[PDB]
């Protein structure tokens, strides 16, 4: 809380930058694939487990943000 | 059925054409080629022979097909004889049983399905109807409508009929089974009125429906009831047939099959002798002697471990000749150190990879589809699973070796071997990393960097052997000449490579070294010399792949460190169990991703493989891709 | 742009159907009744009075006004793609002009389907005497088929062979051309057509079994020169080996008529995939196909009705 | 927590940034992925439980914002 | 923590650009290539590797960021 020196001041920002930025990347990645994905479900409920698994890898960005937001606070 | 002998089929490369040819010919084996352009034009099989083959196909197929409907199988083995007649005969009764029952079972299911479904509407309509399709004086039109329909159907009916009809309904659920009753002569208008509304006279389609609503209703109780029981029997017989006869089905099947291929083999050789492979018909007397040896190049149908197992498979690709330089075979021992060494982990990385290895080499039934791992049971391709049972052991050894690369790596953290840092800590060994801090870290940076360079050197040595010994002069000229540049490269490099440790054991050495480079590129002329630029690009890539294989590697160990050890705030103690909230979680995620890292060894390798450093592929080019070669 | 508009224009356009039940009635509709049924429907808007030539003519115009309008719009990527479809049938028409031109048969009796090039191009082409000149005319506005025709014409000036070698060569041009988009669905349907054309051609030519490739049009994706060849050798077992391939209703079929039916169903099933395909060409494509499929049944059933011909006579062929 | 020293102004700005950036990314993600689906739905009524699950994935980004903002302010 | 060194700040800024840019780039690279694929999954469980194989090459970028960050560490 309160005043902070230059490290704390720099990190305080970046806790926010981190949370906003990851979300943005995740969304864009999701938009192209997500648009593509749906017809297959209609056809195949059977493959749906495969589909459920299919979307996942870019989404990783958000989780990194919570650990780092946690880490920053305390050098803050 | 040909003249006596068992047909033998082989195909292979040009070298094996010869080795193979000699091996069949001397004993008293017959109708051998390539040994003349087509004296098998004077071994053209008869139409009769083609026919026998044809029969074998009906039988072969019949067994497969019948096995399918029956719901069981058989799989291809090594050929054997029975006589066609015996097999056909064998195939026939069973095919007839299984087939009849399979249909019956299907029918039974349908009987049950419809009858139960229909049971309720026919009953509702019947209860209302008190018999009227019995009568001709009154005619009744049953129809089902939802109450969504009811005011509209009613208006259409009303408009045609007035009050000269009876509209009654008793519900079926979500609608009402309805009757429009009309007098004789009113029938035509009555159907049309429902149709306009969009409803229409409803009963079951076909013969059953026509029966009184009351009668149909009775039948529905009976069919629904009867059918599962009846189904049990038909299914039982079928199951029973599959169970008993499966071996048999297969034996006929195998027998037949061996003929279908065998006969075909004869026909083609008959016809037009093929080429680099080798045919023949080999007697009963001749038959083993030729087969035992094989020299490792063809494909037939008759009638410590860490270093050897995948390495054994590269041996087969050594033997083929079709060009003038050494065959592509080094890859498996190039792979191995890094394969084991990708895992160079710490507490949660390398040292936990074990759990998996004993599961896979062993059998794990823990899994929803994996049971005994020897049996390749999977929601993904089963077939694919069986072959790499061999691999489960070699992977288990990898898992064991990666664990070892945890303590040598861990030298430059903890342990003893080149450093002195505690042989073992007390709390969490690898609490944080020596390597995260720069000096230790730096040594690892420089460490990958060299390794990409090393794979390049091996390639250009091979390149010069290739163009030399294949007499691809343009390529020869290229492999030696390109090496001319290098001394100058080392010159420039040094002032940044040790920074202060070097830079001045060489200098403007480049100015004469660059000339040495280009001399013979220019001797062939080569109207496309600039193109050497791309040969230089690979070097940077080789480096990058190793670097990443390391860095992503290092990252893996460090997630156990921010996942179990130290991170939060400036880095504190209780983070150990604050992170344990996370701690169980990081482990599995980590596992999934490191699999991604090992495709990088191969990515590196792929750089080298199609870069004409002792290779036949060059974006195709007669020979099977390398893709298929290395996998097990 | 403009497939915002196109799919949407199509979304409205898809409504003027003459339902499955239309055709079911028609089995049981006399010609007069068939005609009456038609006059009340969108084909009816091109039907004046009663009579088969009028039904058929009504069909041309009905397809024309809802689809034939479209080739003048050529501007979207998609429009060009659509242009390719139309061009192929038209390619037939062009052949009809070429052949007409060769036998002293006049220009005047060759109806063309809605053309990318106008009447006058055709007229000029006809009027442009040398086979080079006719071909040169079609090229004046631009026509990949013009150039192809020329490409074939460069070696000789033998009309029938030019047409034959051209058809293969053009479908080969098409293979690249369809690839030159992307908007897969047309491409996919077309790919199935390659396979289908190979099957029928091999069929037409079966028992000939010569040098198969002169008749094997390339672009087989489940079919190959040898399968084609085998069928052309008379080996029907190819269709039994072309099972589990995308073309399952052909299995065990031994007649071209039923063959064409199965193929139509397979391809139709592919055409049907488009129903809300965006820039993806499916929604307009499927729509064209609907109009087509409708037309097929109508004309068939019109005759059936006309001649009072059986329900069973049309029964295989007015369903897929 | 209200007015204070040098650190706080920096977290207050970036607290907002966290929310704004994620919101744009989620929206973009919904627009492409969302656009393909309805025809599929038109056919597949069948999918409807699945439909509740399918749309759901980009949207996690917003949730991520509320914890970081709350914990930051509305908790400091 | 606290008041960061004047030096620490120069490197600390640039530390972010590497992680954010590469991470974003990988997700998007994976997304378009990812978008093309889906009929194949359905068709062939065995062929599945090709779309998948496609994704691996971009994967190098993020890892590169970690290497430069590694040399800096203990100065940051």
């Amino acid at each position: 809380a309160a005043s902070g020196g230059l490290d704390r001041g720099l990190i305080a920002v970046g806790m926010g930058l981190a949370v906003g930025l990851a979300a943005l990347g995740t969304g864009v990645a999701q938009a192209r694939i997500g648009a593509a994905g749906v017809g297959a479900i209609a056809e195949d409920r059977s493959n749906f487990g495969t589909a459920l698994i299919f979307l996942l890898l870019p989404e990783t960005l958000v989780i990194f943000g919570l650990l780092i937001a946690f880490i920053l606070n305390g050098r803050l | 059925m040909i003249a006596p002998m068992e047909k033998l089929v082989l195909a292979g490369p040009k070298g094996r054409a010869k080795e193979l040819l000699q091996s069949l010919q001397q004993a008293g084996v017959v109708h051998l080629e390539t040994l003349r352009p087509e004296a098998l034009s004077a071994y053209q099989l008869s139409p009769e022979e083609r026919a026998e083959l044809r029969r074998w196909e009906a039988v072969s197929a019949g067994a497969e097909h019948t096995l399918s409907l029956l719901g069981l199988e058989a799989e291809p083995a090594r050929p054997f004889p029975e006589g066609l007649e015996a097999a056909e005969k064998a195939l026939s009764p069973i095919q007839a049983h299984a087939e009849g029952l399979t249909r019956q079972k299907q029918e039974l299911e349908e009987e049950l399905a419809l009858a139960q479904a229909y049971l309720e509407p026919l009953e509702r309509l019947a209860a209302l109807a008190h018999g009227l399709d019995k009568s001709p004086f009154l005619r009744v039109i049953p129809f089902l409508l939802t109450e969504k329909e009811l005011p509209l159907v009613e208006e259409a009916l009303r408009k045609a009929l007035e009050d000269r009809y009876l509209l009654a309904h008793e519900a079926y659920a979500g609608g009402v089974a309805a009757l429009v009753v009309v007098h004789r002569k009113e029938v035509d208008q009555a159907k049309a009125a429902l149709s306009r509304a969009g409803v229409a006279e409803l009963r079951l389609p076909g013969a059953l429906g026509e029966l009184p609503l009351s009668e149909a209703a009775r039948r529905l109780k009976e069919r629904a009831e009867a059918a599962p029981r009846e189904l049990s029997e038909v299914r039982q017989h079928l199951a029973k047939l599959a169970r008993e006869s499966a071996s048999t089905l297969q034996s006929l099947w195998t027998r037949a099959q061996d003929e279908v291929a065998r006969l075909k083999a004869l026909e083609e050789l008959a016809s037009g002798r093929f080429g680099f492979a080798l045919l023949g018909y080999v007697p009963v007397k001749a038959k083993p002697k030729v087969e035992e040896a094989l020299a490792r190049h063809k494909e037939s149908v008759v009638y410590n471990p860490p270093w050897a197992k995948p390495f054994e498979l590269l041996v087969s690709f050594l033997n083929t000749p079709k060009y003038g330089t050494f065959d592509p075979t080094p890859v498996v021992p190039v792979f191995f150190p890094f394969w084991f060494g990708m895992i160079v982990g710490d507490i949660g990385y390398a040292l936990l990879f074990y759990l998996v290895g004993r599961w896979l080499s062993g059998y794990v039934k823990r899994n929803e589809p994996l049971v005994i791992d020897l049996f390749a049971l999977k929601l993904k391709p089963q077939v694919i699973g069986k072959l790499v049972h061999i691999l489960n052991w070699m992977v288990f050894w990898t898992v064991v070796w990666g664990v070892i690369y945890g303590e040598f790596f861990g030298t430059f953290l903890e342990h003893l071997g080149v450093f002195g840092t505690p042989e073992h800590p007390g709390l969490i060994p690898i609490l944080i990393h020596r390597i995260d801090t720069a000096k230790t870290a730096n040594l690892l940076i420089l460490l990958s960097v060299a390794f990409g360079v090393v794979l390049v050197f091996f390639g250009l040595a091979l390149r010069a052997y290739l163009g030399l010994k294949h007499r691809h002069m343009a390529h020869f000229w290229e492999g030696v000449g390109y090496l001319g540049g290098l001394v100058g490269v080392l010159a420039l490099a040094a002032s940044y490579l040790g920074n202060l440790q070097a830079g001045w054991l060489q200098g403007l050495m480049y100015l004469g070294f660059g000339v040495f480079l280009l001399a013979v590129l220019m001797s062939r002329i080569w109207l496309m010399i600039p193109e050497i630029f791309t040969q230089a690009g690979h070097i940077l890539s080789h480096i990058r792949i190793y670097a990443v294989g390391a860095a992503g590697g290092i990252l893996a160990g460090l997630l156990t460190d921010v996942g179990f050890a130290l991170a939060e705030r400036l880095g504190l103690l209780g983070v150990l169990l604050g992170l344990l909230v996370a701690g169980v979680l990081h482990l599995l995620i980590l596992l999934l991703t490191t699999l991604g890292h090992m495709l990088q060894p191969i990515r590196l390798l792929w750089v080298e493989f199609f870069t004409k450093f002792g290779f036949y592929e060059e974006n195709g080019r007669p020979y099977r891709p390398f893709k298929s070669v290395r996998e097990a | 742009d403009d497939f915002a508009y196109l799919n949407a224009r199509v979304r409205v356009r898809r409504g003027t159907l003459l339902k499955e039940s239309f055709f079911q009635e028609a089995l049981d509709l006399s010609f007069a009744d068939f005609l009456r049924l038609l006059s009340e429907t969108v084909y009816g808007g091109e039907l004046a009075g009663q009579g088969l030539p009028d039904v058929d003519r009504a069909v041309l115009r009905t397809q024309a006004k809802l689809v034939g309008d479209l080739p003048r719009l050529v501007t979207g990527e998609a429009r060009e793609a659509v242009r390719l479809l139309l061009l192929r049938n038209d390619l037939h028409n062009l052949q009809a002009l070429l052949r007409a031109k060769a036998t002293g048969r006049p220009f005047e009796e060759v109806l063309l389907l809605p053309g990318t090039l106008r009447e006058e191009v055709w007229r000029q082409a006809y009027e442009a005497q040398d086979p080079a000149g006719m071909a040169q005319v079609l090229a004046v506005p631009g026509h990949p088929l013009a150039r192809a025709l020329r490409a074939v014409l460069r070696e000789t000036q033998d009309l029938a062979r030019v047409e034959a070698l051209l058809a293969k060569r053009f479908f080969e041009d098409v293979a690249k051309a369809a690839k030159g988009l992307d908007q897969p669905a047309l491409r996919d349907y077309l790919a199935l057509e390659v396979d289908a054309e190979n099957l029928r051609t091999a069929f037409k030519l079966q028992g000939s079994g010569l040098a198969p490739d002169a008749f094997f049009l390339k672009g087989g994706r489940f079919v190959d020169r040898v399968r084609f060849a085998r069928l052309m050798e008379g080996d029907y077992a190819v269709l039994d080996e072309l099972s589990g391939t995308p073309f399952s209703g052909l299995s065990g079929v031994r007649d071209l008529k039923a063959l064409e039916r199965g193929l139509r169903c397979v391809l139709l099933k592919e055409a049907k995939k488009g129903v809300q395909d965006p820039l993806g060409v499916g929604l307009v494509l499927a729509y064209v196909k609907e109009r087509e499929w409708e037309a097929v049944r109508l004309r068939l059933l019109a005759r059936r009705a006309y001649f009072g011909l059986p329900r069973a006579q049309v029964e295989e062929e007015v369903v897929c």
